[PDB]
RNA sequence: CCGAUAGUGAACCAGUACCGUGAGGGAAAGGUGAAAAGCACCCCGGAAGGGGAGUGAAACAGUUCCUGAAACCGUGUGCCUACAAGUAGUUAGAGCCCGUUAAUGGGUGAUAGCGUGCCUUUUGUAGAAUGAACCGGCGAGUUACGAUUUGUUGCAAGGUUAA
RNA sequence: AUACUCGGGAGUCAGACUGCGAGUGAUAAGAUCCGUAGUCGAAAGGGAAACAGCCCAGACCACCAGUUAAGGUCCCCAAAUA
RNA sequence: GGUUCGUGGUAGGAGAGCGUUCUAAGGGCGGUGAAGUCAGACCGGAAGGACUGGUGGAGCGCUUAGAAGUGAGAAUGCC
């Protein structure tokens, strides 16, 4: 019925992947990869691949017409964040997160 | 206590300015890994009630055996070589089927012996009769001979 | 031994204070408010 | 022996969380603030069980006083007039007449005239 | 036709086959109950207490006797840690109205 | 200078009601018959949709 | 248990035209407030609005009682500093008098949501003619 | 007696790492499975990572992998919300949506009344006094020996032993 | 319907305002210091808009019953346009 | 078992209890699913206690007594 992707641990802020994954959210998957194209952010790349897996899953283990997808369901989840700090003025060092992202795109036929 | 633990001498950092709590170690007793307040010592536990007391206490409980028809007195017990076989085939034959307390005077080494493996049954001499072994088993069997030297000394 | 009572009126479950203002122990513990008896280790010696 | 502070604390904390079902944001989730919630909705419904009684006598009230002037009589003539005429039906049947038997209310205004 | 009844320190206004719930009544569940204090009989023909209707009674049966649904009773004063909860259940009887007379 | 309050999660949401991107401006070629920028060169295609390169 | 409620339109709100001819401003207010309010019926339920539409016709004759035309004083504040002007009751009567009737009716209504509600059933005219016939409104007597 | 914030500082390559010129200070960090049977092969992808297929009792046990709470972050949507002035509830209450440990039930809440957090400290604090960002864990009248008093039990002009 | 005696255990030793009687002060102070009564402190409820200390009055729990207190009864707002 | 008078409360005195870990004895539950965890409209005057279902995958209640590292929301607490 519908096939989903998953990348585990994407070294991108989820922030900032949402911004972008709230686009695609229920679109057909060709105007998707339009939008993904056309929107320059560093997310847009890593959630073409997601979503091109996706399409590849819902073709090869699913035989469904990849003519016919839409985005069903597509969501950021936060994965586990690396510590990191900033030396700042005064001997101070401040946190610096640089956080990780699992993006979920699931596509489904209509 | 927080003196026994590890480390701990100087004060973390200074009383006034920092904009923390004011702490004198890193082992005061409310920091993780630090000394705990009171808790456990080593100590004894035991105290004995006085004499007569603890010896009302014998009687009673052996008094309470013979109300309950739970006393056994035998006329021997003895086997001729340690046997547990032989030690289980007894206590069906004076039906006991449950703890039992064998109170035994006459040397007898091979009731000892013979009873050492079954679970719920203790042999004693009689010397060594006490309450709280009394109380742990439900029937106590005692020889005639060790009666007697149960009496000779209550 | 499953059935053991002492004596009643022999034992006394021992007062716990700082566990709560439902005891009436709680907080101040019986000590009432500041001064040198509110202290640990206070109290003037005997007379 | 060691008593490590295991479940009757969760257990405890969960309960006062679950009594601030449906309260705004941080109240229905975070054991400090749903506690003060939960205190302050049992205060409020102690004092509320009073308010109560008091609220409805005055819907009561205001509902005998429509009905009775409807009669040419003020609540406080109507309800002197039963007092008289030894009628002791309370305020929360008569506003009940007076909304769905008014014709009921009325012979009740009748006799409390008479007794005037 | 209607009657209003003095029942547990309060007044009811009760029809025939009408599912009532009152302050606890001696009563088994099978039991018929008599309310005799009628305060007034409604319906074509006004009978009206001074303050009861001589003669007129309402007749029940006791369908269930319960206890409402749990009340937690919780007071406070804020700073005197002064706390003090109380479980409530109000017992009642619920009847079935029978017969206005 | 510092934030008296902590901001509720009702409030951080309504302020993000304007932070998020707009859809791109974009149609299919005839040529290509794939999605481009209005007023772009076509890649599929190679070049400007009309105008041959 | 058993009290009756009244339902957003459940009970009849009926049109009543009021002359002010001559009656105190307040006397004719404290009337008017309880018809809109729904005071005078018995399904009066203080959450609903169940009180009637009224009409006050020749608010330009309305009674001022002693001083009250040049010496009752209607304040505004604009909110910008020494903001404050004055109107005299009387010459609000003689100008604006549908204002004049509207801040006296105001006042008297419920400070809150259902409050501004009931004052828009309230149509205040100086002279004696309105445009609310279709309304079939019927005369009402203080 | 402890059971991984406990118990040693140290269950693990710990007096290590790290800090300090130095004396010296001094951590964190346990758990796949019975067995590696530790995922052939196919697919998307540069890889990571996924989806199948297979192993297994289980893979939502997948090389840090028993359980997996809360804060916190999201997706979906039953009810409400853009004329309102809000310590956020509570009491009354339509409407709409449900259907339970079956109960004078559950969710939401137009509108109406009432309503100045908790703690500490104070004559008096909603306080424009103090403390707490939140959640979790840990975190404070104990033991020994004496004194005294009450209760209990044994014996009683006696009672009791210490080493 | 309590007193007293003997034992065990306390807390308290910053008080506040109001009325009355005094001093200090200016016959000032929400001032200060005594005496005397009350309330608060440690007291929720009603009134005094709001308002520890004023007026009324003491909350064991439940009720969609009733009668009263101070204070009120044209509207906000229950009750007299008595 | 009735009658009568009571039942606001800080410091504080007095009483009766709930729950936690461990021990003993008795009696049980548990791979046909233990503890834990999640959910619920159930029960008790309170502390609290069950039941049902999901997760979990091997231990745990109950009764009577005993012993305590026995209950946290505040310490500019510690991690
Ligand atoms: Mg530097
Ligand atoms: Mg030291
Ligand atoms: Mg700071
Ligand atoms: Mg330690
Ligand atoms: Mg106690
Ligand atoms: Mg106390
Ligand atoms: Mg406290
Ligand atoms: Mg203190
Ligand atoms: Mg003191
Ligand atoms: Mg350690
Ligand atoms: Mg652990
Ligand atoms: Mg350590
Ligand atoms: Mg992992
Ligand atoms: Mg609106
Ligand atoms: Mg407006
Ligand atoms: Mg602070
Ligand atoms: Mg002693
Ligand atoms: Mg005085
Ligand atoms: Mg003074
Ligand atoms: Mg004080
Ligand atoms: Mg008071
Ligand atoms: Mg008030
Ligand atoms: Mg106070
Ligand atoms: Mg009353
Ligand atoms: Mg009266
Ligand atoms: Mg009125
Ligand atoms: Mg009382
Ligand atoms: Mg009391
Ligand atoms: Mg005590
Ligand atoms: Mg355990
Ligand atoms: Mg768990
Ligand atoms: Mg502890
Ligand atoms: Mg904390
Ligand atoms: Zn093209």
């Amino acid at each position: 019925t519908s096939a989903k992707a998953v990348a585990k641990t994407v070294r991108i802020a989820p922030r900032k992947a949402r911004i972008v994954i709230d686009l695609i959210r229920g679109k057909q998957v060709g105007e998707a990869i339009a939008i993904l194209k056309y929107t320059p952010r560093s997310a847009s790349p890593i959630i073409e691949k997601v979503l091109k897996s996706a399409i590849a899953n819902a073709e090869h283990n699913y035989d469904l017409d990849i003519n016919n997808l839409v985005v069903e369901e597509a969501f950021v989840d936060e994965g586990p964040t690396l510590k990191r700090f900033r030396p700042r003025a005064q001997g101070r060092a401040s946190a610096i997160n640089k956080r990780t992202s699992h993006i979920t795109v699931v596509v489904s036929e209509v | 206590n927080r003196s026994e633990v590890r480390g701990g001498g100087r004060k973390p950092w200074r009383q006034k300015g920092t904009g923390r709590a004011r702490q004198g170690s890193i082992r005061s007793p409310q920091w993780r890994g630090g000394g705990v307040v009171f808790g456990p010592t080593p100590r004894s536990y035991a105290y004995k009630l006085p004499k007569k007391v603890r010896r009302l206490a014998i009687k009673s409980i052996l008094s309470s055996k013979v109300n309950e028809e739970k006393l056994v007195v035998l006329e021997g017990l003895t086997f001729d070589a340690p046997k547990t076989k032989e030690f289980a085939a007894f206590l069906k034959n004076i039906s006991v089927d449950t703890k039992a307390l064998i109170v035994v005077a006459g040397e007898s080494e091979n009731v000892e012996l013979s009873a050492r493996n079954l679970q719920g049954i203790t042999v004693i001499p009689a010397e060594s009769i006490s309450v709280l072994e009394v109380a742990k088993h439900d029937k106590l069997i005692i020889t005639k001979a060790a009666v007697e030297k149960v009496e000779e000394v209550l | 031994l499953h059935e053991l009572k002492p004596s009643e009126g022999s034992r006394k479950e021992r007062n716990r204070v700082g566990r709560g203002t439902g005891s009436g122990n709680g907080k101040t513990s019986g000590r009432g408010h500041k001064g040198q008896k509110a202290r640990s280790g206070g109290g003037v010696r005997l007379g | 022996p060691r008593v490590k502070g295991g479940t009757v604390t969760r257990k405890r904390r969960k309960k006062i969380v679950k009594l601030a079902k449906g309260y705004y944001g941080s109240k229905h989730l975070l054991f400090k603030v749903a506690n003060q919630a939960v205190m302050k909705s049992y205060q409020y419904a102690y004092r509320d069980r009073r308010q109560k009684k008091r609220d409805f006598r005055r819907l009561w009230i205001a509902r005998i006083n429509a009905a009775a002037r409807m009669q040419d009589l003020s609540y406080s003539k109507l309800m002197h007039g039963l007092k008289l005429a030894g009628i002791d039906i309370n305020r929360k049947m008569l506003a009940d007449l007076a909304v769905n038997d008014i014709a009921s209310f009325n012979t009740l205004a009748d006799s409390a005239k008479k007794a005037l | 036709m209607y009657a209003i009844i003095e029942t547990g320190g309060k007044q009811i206004k009760v029809e025939a086959g009408q599912e009532i719930y009152v302050e606890k009544l001696a009563g088994e569940v099978g039991d018929v109950v008599t309310f005799d204090k009628v305060l007034f009989v409604g319906g074509d023909s006004a009978k009206v207490g001074v303050p009861f209707v001589e003669g007129a009674t309402v007749t029940a049966k006791v369908e269930k006797q319960g206890r409402a649904k749990k009340l937690t009773v919780y007071k406070y004063k804020p700073k005197k840690n002064y706390h003090k909860k109380q479980g409530h259940r109000q017992p009642y009887t619920k009847l079935t109205i029978d017969a206005i007379n | 200078a510092v934030p008296f309050r902590r901001t509720s999660k009702a409030k951080k949401r309504k302020r993000r009601t304007h932070v998020k991107l707009q859809l791109p401006g974009m149609n299919e070629c005839s040529n290509c018959g794939e999605y481009r920028l209005s007023h772009h060169v076509c890649p599929e295609c190679g070049q400007y949709d009309g105008k041959d390169v | 248990r058993t009290t009756y409620m009244a339902k957003p339109g459940e009970v009849e709100r009926k049109w009543y035209v009021i002359d002010a001819t001559g009656v105190s401003l307040g006397r004719l207010s404290s009337e008017v407030a309880s018809i809109l309010r729904g005071k005078n019926k018995p399904q009066f339920t203080p959450h609903i609005d169940t009180g009637d539409f009224v009409i006050i016709i020749n608010a330009g004759k309305i009674g001022l009682t002693g001083k009250k035309a040049t010496d009752k004083i209607y304040y505004r504040h604009s909110q910008y500093p020494g903001g404050l002007k004055s109107r005299t009751a009387g010459e609000m009567r003689t100008n604006n008098p549908e204002k004049l009737l509207e801040l006296s009716i105001k006042g008297m209504l419920p400070k809150n949501s259902l409050g501004r509600q009931l004052f828009k059933k309230l149509h205040v005219y100086g002279g004696s003619e309105h445009e609310h016939a279709a309304q079939q409104p019927e005369v009402y007597e203080l």
